[PDB]
């Protein structure tokens, strides 16, 4: 499962978490098994405007 | 007191039961001895512990 | 107030809509010990000390 978020919300990608992303965008199961990988993309996804 | 041998028996059983009942009032290391309170105060991740 | 002189405010006789707090994006750390913030909406307390 691939997507993009903001840094402050990276914590929300984890079991038993709350917030905008977990509640409304992407929710992991409480007994989730598997790996989560996240890295900054400022050089790629940001624009001056 | 003549029938003490019988009375003793009764008493012992009662005492046992009483202690059992009072064991419901102990936290055993939990944060509360009432299951309903723990269910109402914590989400599953730590309510399970 | 300064940390050595931390201010204490007493909260009582009021309705506490904790959503305004835990739905706000203005906080970088929000850590509740002994309670889950969602369930605060369903709970009452006798003493609140901010």
């Amino acid at each position: 499962d691939s997507f993009v978020i903001r840094g402050d919300e990276v914590r929300q990608i984890a079991p038993g978490q709350t917030g905008k992303i977990a509640d409304y965008n992407y929710k992991l199961p409480d007994d989730f098994t598997g790996c989560v990988i996240a890295w900054n993309s400022n050089n790629l996804d940001s624009k001056v405007g | 007191s003549a029938l003490g041998k019988l009375q003793d028996v009764v008493n012992q059983n009662a005492q046992a039961l009483n202690t059992l009942v009072k064991q419901l009032s102990s936290n055993f290391g939990a944060i509360s001895s009432v299951l309903n309170d723990i269910l109402s105060r914590l989400d599953p991740p730590e309510a399970e512990v | 107030a300064s940390v050595y002189a931390w201010n204490r405010k007493r909260i009582s006789n009021c309705v506490a809509d904790y959503s305004v707090l835990y739905n706000s994006a203005s906080f970088s750390t929000f850590k509740c010990y002994g309670v889950s913030p969602t369930k605060l909406n369903d709970l009452c307390f006798t003493n609140v000390y901010a």
